[PDB]
């Protein structure tokens, strides 16, 4: 079985002003279809710098990121049409409803959006009856787990979820980790999830921790 | 544009204001270029009411033909056929109560006027009212024009040669009042030319006889002064504000392109949402500038035609569309990670 | 001893375009000086509505919220000077640096801001040398932390914390919580804090749990 | 303007974009005005540049003075010491190569002529060189003006009545070409007048001496129109865009409202601001004006003064903070929570 995600000795630095910070350090990773592997560290390690190169959200100053199956292709048309982002704050279009933040990723990935696909995965987030909410009438939970309905809407091989639980109550963050975990293997993803609820490794196939930008 | 459209809808106050700053400016457009297509007809528009087609004027030096310096031979006017003689005179107009300079326009009798005149070359001198009255003198009265003593025939509506109202007189009349046995200054001919010239004729189209007037060119310096800075400063206005407009989008924008949207999708999306606004405030500002321009032709002169309202209305949807291009262009330049570096 | 803060029998109810949402239900809460009162619910319950209105960040749709020592006051002169925030968001100001986040309420406040004072309260969420980042140089707790340290330059009375420590692992939120534990009592603060962490109720004097807009 | 003022260290290019926006209208408005002040002086230049304080008219019927329609018997010339007598017509010239209407101003001989035409006043006829070529002649010649031969004296500059330049010429010349006892036209005062004046008799400013040239009148409106829909135009679309620019701020004024900003503390901090960016951009766009302007002044009219640079630019400075203050009130008018509606 080969690897849906190789980060082979990848780094992140960053220009202050002067001097640098080294955000990532030589980071190797492999996630391999069906994996979930939990990420954790302390506030400030390189939790989401890993996730950010993860998704292609940016070059990594050093190694290489390659997303397999999708070679031959730019960034952008790779997290199109391969990735799945629960970002770490809830990144919704202000001016869309709680159901049209899923369609317009569809919308925007060239196919008829589906209503009711929209309407399904927002109830089992719990979020029944409430697909035609405006963001300014949703809670800061609420906003993360539209957040999280929006990434399970395509048809991805990677999914990257950077605390997707923060903004929940217990009994809700078992629940989102539970489907995170079930659409993994019913589907063969390879998952990638930022937590600090560690708790929730429970779910998880294996998982890395962080320290100053590097895996232990 | 999935997002594009529904921002409207969302945010239908804003999108207003933005309307109304493209149609003020369209506005701004379609009124100073018709109030100086006004001024540019007080030169032109007597000879423009005349429509000819081909004019023929006379030099010795083959020289640029001049209205002031040019002379039909009665002879002349027959080497043309289907030709009529037009004399253009300035000379000055003597009533009992007052004077002034003024032009006058020589046909031969019976010839029908423009409709923008009216009436037929009657024998003796048709007035503009508005010289009329400024004179104080009806139809039937005697002014001296030129020296000579001329009958008012009657009064006439108001287009004009060099800055005054054209009086229009009989070719015997004209004669008397310039002084001169030439039957006219000019010939006006309505179909073209089925004869050439000598050489010291010259035939002109209509917009090369305005060359031949000497108040138009040493003003036509001035007036696309105006017609140019206008276009300029604006264009630069528009292609700025539509780039600053775009820009609040920077965000939702970067949103987007970080879930995988492409740059096609993202321009197709912010054009399509500036286009619906442009539209809407070129349209509107356009509307209100013919509406309102059409309302004030007197006591101000405002020349407007089609290719003078829609052809700026065209002008600002297309720049304002490169506005927006600036913009998107700029965020989707760079990698999705930054731009959500301006979200906050 | 009299109460700092009255929520007296307050609702809040929101148009939901036909119908309505009754965000909060006949609130009543009475704070008394040096208490820590965690609040506690599922996403979605009325948390943030009832910090909302315990902040005057608006008026109640019914009953009164009177912030005592302060009667006789506007509501924006209340939050100015009987009031901090840490809101569910950072809430950064984009073009300000981590030091000038905190400097800045001194400055509306209407005093030469404290370049010193600001140092140290980020020392203490655990931000040292890092007072000269910009907002997009930071992580996602160390923006949290800004956020905490912004609300404690003041010399405020009620303290209303939503969720402060959602973004940071467990080692910082129990430096985090412990630190409102701490200045509550030192100053004999109101201090309303918002948390799923139920964990951290060790630390607060009582508590308050909410479903369905209304406290149990 | 804690916050305001380092928005502008944080992002120095999207300020200069709107400077940009600012400047570019502050020229619109400097340029437009200084090339209509233009068209203006083309009736005007040439008794401005004589700079009388005040001067004597004629009438009879006790109506508005007219340059057409007045004149100065040779003993009305004494009745008014300290007074010069100025003729001023308008007559063909007529060179051998070339003729034209032109003004013809008389002036008593010696009289020192303004130095924005140069010289004084001889005998025979000072011919603005662009006329003079345009005739074919030059000091020494014979020209033919108003029928009667008159001598070049020699060339100057060119100043302007009517449209056309003016010939300058002694009063015995000016009375030959206009076929009138008459010294002169008007009287030209240079101080105030000792003195009052008869039924038949009226003194004007100079800024009402205007009113009597014919030409300035049925124009007068045509400017005015465009210094009109110039400023109002402007004014909305500044008022409007500062508007839309200032509300790019909602959201952080949003948080600093529900930490308890004061809404004057606000108002202070988005003016502040706006005040420097304002303050950039009509310095900028008043600057490339003035010099762009006198550095076009010839081929083209354009007349510009310190009232016609610093006086639009204090009204933009003015209007824009305007259009801030509509956008911060629009925010602080509400409660704090629902501006943080906007925030996502
Ligand atoms: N753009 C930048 N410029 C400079 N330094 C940065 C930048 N982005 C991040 N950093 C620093 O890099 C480190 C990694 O941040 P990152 O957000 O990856 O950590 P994290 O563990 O995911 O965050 P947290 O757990 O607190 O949400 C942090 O120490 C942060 O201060
Ligand atoms: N402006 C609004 N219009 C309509 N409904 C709203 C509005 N604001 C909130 N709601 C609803 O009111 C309820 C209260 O939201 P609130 O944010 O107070 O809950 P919370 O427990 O603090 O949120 P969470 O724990 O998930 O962060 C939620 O059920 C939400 O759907
Ligand atoms: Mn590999
Ligand atoms: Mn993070
Ligand atoms: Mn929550
Ligand atoms: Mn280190
Ligand atoms: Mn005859
Ligand atoms: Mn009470
Ligand atoms: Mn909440
Ligand atoms: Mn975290
Ligand atoms: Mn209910
Ligand atoms: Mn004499």
């Amino acid at each position: 079985a080969a690897p849906v995600l190789s980060i082979t000795n990848a780094s992140v630095v960053y220009p202050d002003g002067i001097s640098t910070v080294t955000a990532l350090d030589s980071a190797n990773v492999e996630i391999f279809p069906g994996e979930l592997v939990a990420i954790v560290g302390e506030s400030g390690s390189g939790k989401s710098t890993l996730l950010s190169i993860a998704g292609f959200l940016q070059e990594p100053t050093s190694g290489t990121v390659t997303l397999h199956g999708a070679e031959g292709l730019d960034a952008t048309s790779t997290r199109r049409e391969h990735i799945g982002f629960v970002f770490q704050q809830p990144n919704l279009l202000g001016s869309l409803t709680a159901r049209e933040q899923l369609l317009i990723t569809d919308h925007l990935r060239g196919i008829k959006p589906r209503k009711d696909r929209a309407d399904e995965l927002l109830a089992r987030v719990g979020l029944k009856g409430l697909g035609g909410r405006r963001v300014a009438q949703l809670s800061g939970g609420q906003r993360q787990r539209v957040n999280i309905a929006r990434a399970l809407m395509g048809n991805p091989q990677l999914l990257l979820a950077d605390e997707p639980t923060s903004a929940l109550d217990a009994r809700l963050s078992k629940e989102i980790v539970e489907l995170l975990r079930d659409v993994t293997k019913e589907f063969a993803l390879a998952t990638l999830m930022v937590t600090h609820d560690r708790s929730q490794l429970a779910y998880a196939d294996r998982f890395v921790e962080m320290a100053d930008g590097k895996a232990l | 544009m999935f997002l594009g459209i529904r921002d409207i809808r969302a945010a239908a106050g804003r999108f207003a204001l933005i309307a109304s700053v493209v149609g003020l400016i369209t506005l701004l457009i379609v009124m100073l270029t018709g109030l100086t297509q006004g001024l540019g007809k007080q030169n032109t528009s007597a000879i423009e009411a005349l429509a000819p087609h081909s004019v023929v004027f006379t030099t010795a030096g083959g020289s640029s033909p001049e209205f002031t310096s040019s002379e039909i031979s009665e002879q002349q006017a027959e080497r043309w056929k289907d030709s009529t003689p037009l004399g253009v005179s300035q000379t000055r107009i003597e009533s009992d109560q007052n004077a002034n300079t003024t032009a006058v326009m020589g046909l031969p009798e019976g010839t029908p006027l423009p409709d923008s005149v009216g009436g037929f070359i009657e024998q003796g001198a048709l007035l503009p009212a508005e010289l009329a009255d400024f004179l104080h003198v009806r139809a039937g009265d005697h002014i001296t024009l030129g020296g000579a003593t001329v009958t008012v025939a009657g009064t006439v509506k108001t287009e004009n040669y060099s800055h005054t109202p054209v009086v229009w007189v009989d070719t015997a009349t004209w004669q008397l009042v310039s002084h001169t046995k030439a039957v006219g200054t000019v010939l006006l001919l309505n179909q073209e030319p089925t004869i050439q010239p000598q050489d010291n004729e010259v035939v002109t189209d209509l917009k090369g006889a305005f060359q031949a007037m000497p108040a138009y060119k040493s003003e036509r310096s001035s007036l696309l002064s105006m017609q140019a800075f206008l276009y300029i400063i604006s264009a630069l206005v528009t292609v700025a504000f539509l780039t600053v407009w775009t820009l609040q989008r920077t965000r939702d924008i970067a949103v987007l392109a970080a879930l995988g949207a492409s740059k096609r999708y993202l321009l197709i999306d912010a054009l399509g949402q500036a286009a619906i606004i442009l539209a809407a405030g070129v349209a509107l500002g356009a509307g209100i500038g013919a509406l309102l321009g059409w309302l004030i032709a007197g006591s101000v002169p405002f020349s407007l035609g089609w290719v003078s309202v829609l052809g700026p209305a065209l002008g600002i949807w297309l720049l304002g569309l490169i506005g927006a291009t600036i913009a998107v262009r700029n965020v989707t330049k760079v990698d999705p990670q930054i731009a959500l570096g301006a979200t906050a």
